[PDB]
């Protein structure tokens, strides 16, 4: 639910409200923030394995 | 060459420079032309409706 | 060969197509995904090595 430094958490409004150049940019930094919150919950788990 | 005109007033590129133009190597090139209103400059840009 | 959002993957394309003044944030993208995936790297050999 964060947007994490986007415009919005949802997708069909990135596709909407902006430019179809900007929108390219725009969206990969969502899915970079996400793909980090989805690398520090497996590095957690690592841990608590040992 | 290309810069006889004063009122150039439309240089701006995408993904060159017009100072690295006359450094690089470009595999093929197309010329199109038209002639349209003054006020129909700015719709002509990657997902600009108008 | 991951383009991190950069319009290339190589970084003697991007100083030779487009100004200084635009490659500073073009670049940027690719120094800080460049030096993540290298800090992932480091992360892992530390579980391994304990």
């Amino acid at each position: 639910s964060s947007k994490f430094g986007a415009i919005s958490s949802v997708l069909n409004d990135i596709f909407s409200r902006l430019d179809p150049p900007e929108a390219e940019v725009q969206i990969d930094r969502l899915i970079t923030g996400r793909l980090q919150s989805l690398q520090t919950y497996v590095t957690q788990q690592l841990i608590r394995a040992a | 060459v290309l810069y006889n005109l004063a009122p150039f007033f439309t240089f701006k590129c995408y993904g060159v420079s017009p100072t690295k133009l006359n450094d690089l190597c470009f595999t093929n090139v197309y010329a199109d032309s038209f002639v349209i209103r003054g006020d129909e400059v700015r719709q002509i840009a990657p997902g600009q409706t108008g």
